[PDB]
């Protein structure tokens, strides 16, 4: 019973960790655009449009 | 449509609910990019005869 208990809670854990692995990487991209706008637009002034 | 295996099923949690919502966001998200590429005009000009 122990065995299947913990076979069980072991795939949730690692579900979960996979899922954080994704939106981090998404939050990542995020971050790079933000630090691309902060460095172009506030440093100085860009000229691409929109 | 099986009783016996939803019953069984419903021991596991709610990975099925997890799995759904996951596949629902995927759905909405690419609408989303639809809408962000294209509609990037306010009014809809017409051609000059």
């Amino acid at each position: 019973q122990i065995d299947r208990l913990i076979t069980g809670r072991l795939q949730s854990l690692q579900t979960y960790v996979t899922q954080q692995l994704i939106r981090a990487a998404e939050i990542r991209a995020s971050a790079n655009l933000a630090a691309t706008k902060m460095s172009e637009c506030v440093l100085g002034q860009s000229k691409r449009v929109d | 449509d099986s009783t016996e295996c939803s019953n069984l099923l419903l021991q596991y949690g709610s990975f099925c609910t997890q799995l759904n919502r996951a596949l629902t966001g995927i759905a909405v998200e690419q609408d989303k990019n639809t809408q962000e590429v294209f509609a990037q005009v306010k009014q809809i000009y017409k051609t000059p005869p």
